[PDB]
């Protein structure tokens, strides 16, 4: 029902969409999880003033 | 000799096996409760921590 606004216990990593399919004696759950797979480091400034 | 020994050993073995089954059942219940608690702990780490 909701992609975000809840902790992603249902979907590993950031969760974009989930699709459900029937399973024998139950329901199978499929989720989409974004994986960064890279790390680039840049200096961060905490806001600006004038 | 053998006749009395087999009788007493058999009842002791049967009682031990039933007691072991009860111990195994308690372990299975404990493992199931642990699995539920572990999922709750993972959820707390994911959001509250």
């Amino acid at each position: 029902k909701a992609q975000s606004k809840r902790s992603g216990f249902c979907g590993q990593g950031t969760h974009i969409v989930s699709f459900v399919v029937n399973a024998p004696n139950g329901l199978y759950f499929m989720h989409v999880g974004y994986y960064p797979s890279n790390h680039i480091e840049v200096v961060s400034a905490y806001g600006l003033c004038d | 000799d053998v006749l009395e020994q087999d009788a007493q050993i058999d009842r002791l073995i049967n009682g031990r096996l039933t007691t072991l089954n009860a111990f195994v059942a308690q372990q299975l219940v404990r493992s199931e409760s642990a699995a539920l608690s572990a999922q709750l702990a993972k959820d707390k780490v994911n959001e509250c921590v």
